[PDB]
């Protein structure tokens, strides 16, 4: 019903020809691709032996050789993996478990039980994101969306069996797809980064020279992270011949911090898209053009995509080299989920099922490529992640002492900063700061942890808040 | 001295001010009090202000989690 996942043929070849070849180092751990593939195959059997085939496996495990294993076990069975960061609390976990109802969950228990003994499914892994309920949003990703992805940026970054990645992400996100799926596809190493050195700079500067990583993949926050820390220079940094970022702008100042960090010969991309279209649009930086740029473009649409802008009317305007407007980016082609796998969003209801996805993202064309402009609805990028301001209000409704909350947003240069607004309850002691922090650590990740408050007798609302007049009542209470 | 030019610098710098429920065991980086990306912030106030000798080549990033983890690492360095 499906060709073979050009990945997974790709990754068995690799086991035939070069056997011996490191696919995968973790700590002090590494796998060749005969052990990455022989546990693949240990593993989908196991799938098979429990008659799973067409279904979800949720993979509730930390950063491992072993949940890579999973991944292509699942596509080996028929089957389609559902990532989780496992840094996140416990109780987000569980509403992810509950919105996704997998067939099985692989745990490390699951594993210890293992150890201790025709491809019909388009469908090869179902992201969830934040949703504008609190529900769990899943983004399915197809085999067809990976292969197209994969094939783009193994040849826009020449990519070859000599390279080294890095894997800085969780699995939970696209930007792991690029470390393990082009790694593999081509038969490089990849250095999967655990959960504990994903913000240590010292264990990220000495990771990248003791494994020679040559192609870097990561959120601007944690290049500038490196830049800041004084260890990222272009001696450690040798090997490093392309650094991609993604999933948030690069503020000019910051990056021209970071490019005498890196080797001066080292391709330096920015890469956009959100988990709909993984990357959709791309540009590589020209060092002599930075120093006139107020913003980095995110460049052109991949070959065999195309765009629109829809601007303030609701009119779609083709994208052309000589377009010079501003408009929310609509995306079309083989890059487009097939549909969210759990819930309704009527705005990409008509889009989905044409291969077309409104982005939600507000970008100017101008003679250097597309530039983002900023969001036109309530989800927001904290250090690069996805985060809906429905999902933390609708945790703070649920404070015994809360009667309406909405959260507003204050950008800056690598900093963002989320408000709540909160009324309460006739006779409830007001909440402090710190004890509505306390309340959300247990049920939200730190970066969905506000950290202003400001109490109102009354929010703002229509015939729902009215989002336009918060910024106004924060102004007039401070 | 340290502990309490540590705890004023976060309510200054973070809280607006507000020492309420702020002490050496609060989690400054699990309540997003210091976004995780302002860590060397907080490394370049406590180099300064302790007078010992920070190299984050050599120092777990563990110790800048509280007030409390950031006050025993200057009584280690000042051996
Ligand atoms: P601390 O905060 O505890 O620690 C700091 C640290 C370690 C850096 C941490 O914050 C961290 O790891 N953050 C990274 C989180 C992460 O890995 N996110 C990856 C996903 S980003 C994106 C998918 S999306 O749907 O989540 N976002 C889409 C959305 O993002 C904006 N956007 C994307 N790309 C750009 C670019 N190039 N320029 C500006 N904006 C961009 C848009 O608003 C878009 O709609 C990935 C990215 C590539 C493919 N999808
Ligand atoms: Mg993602």
């Amino acid at each position: 019903t499906i060709s073979t996942p050009v990945i997974i043929d790709s990754l068995i070849r690799h086991a035939q020809r070069t056997p011996e070849q490191t696919a995968l180092l973790c700590g002090d751990q590494h796998w060749n691709y005969r052990q990455l593939v022989t546990r693949a195959h240990v593993m989908a059997s196991a799938l098979r032996q429990a008659g799973l085939s067409g279904q979800a496996i949720l993979l509730n495990l930390p950063k491992s050789l072993d949940a890579v294993a999973a991944i292509y076990a699942t596509w080996l069975s028929g089957n389609h993996y559902i990532p989780i960061d496992y840094s996140q609390p416990s109780s987000r976990i569980e509403r992810i478990i509950a919105a996704a109802a997998p067939a099985l969950i692989i745990d490390t228990a699951w594993l210890a039980t293992l150890d201790s003994q025709v491809y019909h499914n388009p469908i090869a892994a179902i992201l969830y994101t934040s949703g504008s309920t609190g529900t769990p949003k899943g983004v399915q990703i197809s085999h067809e969306m990976l292969g197209f992805f994969i094939q783009w940026a193994v040849r826009d970054t020449q990519l070859t069996a000599r390279d080294v990645l890095s894997n800085h992400a969780s699995f939970a996100f696209d930007l792991s797809t690029f470390d393990l799926f082009a790694s593999a596809y081509v038969g490089a190493a990849t250095w999967i980064i655990r959960e504990s050195e994903q913000k240590d700079c010292a264990a990220l500067a000495q990771g990248l020279q003791r494994h020679a990583v040559s192609v870097w993949y990561s959120v601007p926050s944690i290049l500038a992270m490196l830049e800041k820390s004084t260890l990222l220079n272009p001696t450690l940094g040798q090997s490093l011949r392309q650094v991609i970022f993604a999933g948030e702008p690069y503020p000019v100042t910051a990056l021209k911090r970071l490019l005498p960090c890196l080797p001066q010969p080292c391709r330096v991309s920015n890469w956009y898209g959100p988990t709909e279209t993984n990357v959709c649009v791309a540009y590589a930086i020209d060092r002599a053009r930075l120093a006139m740029l107020k913003q980095v473009p995110i460049g052109l649409p991949l070959e065999g995509l195309t765009a629109q802008l829809e601007d303030e009317n609701g009119d779609r305007h083709p994208l052309t080299a000589q377009l010079r407007l501003s408009g929310e980016l609509l995306i079309s082609g083989p890059c487009v989920t097939p549909g969210y796998s759990n819930v309704v969003v009527p705005r990409q209801a008509a889009l989905h099922p044409h291969q077309c996805h409104a982005t939600g993202d507000w970008v100017e064309m101008t003679p250097e490529g597309l530039v983002f402009r900023g969001r036109i609805d309530d989800m927001v990028k904290i250090n690069g992640y996805r985060v809906e301001l429905g999902e933390i209000e609708s945790v703070l409704h649920q404070h015994p002492a809360i009667d309406r909350a909405a959260l507003c947003v204050e950008l800056g240069d690598l900093r963002q900063t989320l408000i709540m607004v909160i009324s309460l309850q006739t006779g409830a002691v007001p909440p402090g700061l710190l004890e509505l922090k306390q309340f959300l650590q247990q049920k939200l990740p730190s970066y969905m942890i506000p950290n202003k408050l400001v109490i109102t007798e009354s929010l703002p609302v229509n015939a729902k808040v009215d989002r336009k007049q918060l910024a106004g009542v924060v102004a007039v209470l401070e | 001295m340290l502990e309490s030019k540590l705890i004023n610098h976060i309510a200054t710098q973070f809280l607006d001010g507000e020492k309420d429920g702020l002490d050496s065991q609060t989690p400054l980086f699990e309540l997003n009090i210091v976004d995780s990306a302002a860590i060397f912030d907080l490394v370049d106030f406590l180099r300064q202000e302790s007078k010992v000798s920070i190299g984050m080549q050599e120092i777990h990033p563990a110790n800048f989690a509280t007030v409390q983890s950031m006050v025993a690492l200057v009584q280690r360095l000042k051996a």
